[PDB]
């Protein structure tokens, strides 16, 4: 800002899966969660599964 | 709170012949903490090992 003051607004999550290879595509170059493919997983991108 | 942990040191294969000053030449324990699964990966030898 106008005053030399830091905020934030908010962050991205990343959605790692346990298991790839099963997301369905879908439109363009995005991909549904399906069966056999697990839940999103969401988590900070510092370090782990990200 | 925690419990006390006891464990042991060796000294074993150390030898003080005026080699320079003090010096350390290998050390290592098993007390490894706990991790997160990074990524896995298969050797050529077909056992599994997670990192």
């Amino acid at each position: 800002y106008s005053n030399e003051q830091e905020q934030v607004l908010g962050q991205i999550v990343l959605a790692n899966f346990a298991n790839n290879e099963g997301l369905a595509s879908q439109g363009d170059n995005v991909w549904a969660a399906t069966q056999a493919s697990g839940v999103a997983l969401l988590g900070t991108a510092g370090s782990g599964n990200f | 709170g925690a419990t006390a942990a006891t464990f042991s040191l060796s000294f074993l294969n150390s030898m003080q012949q005026n080699t320079g000053a003090n010096n350390i030449v290998a050390t290592n324990q098993n007390g490894y903490k706990p991790g997160d699964l990074v990524s896995y990966q298969i050797n050529n030898d077909g056992t599994v090992v997670g990192n």
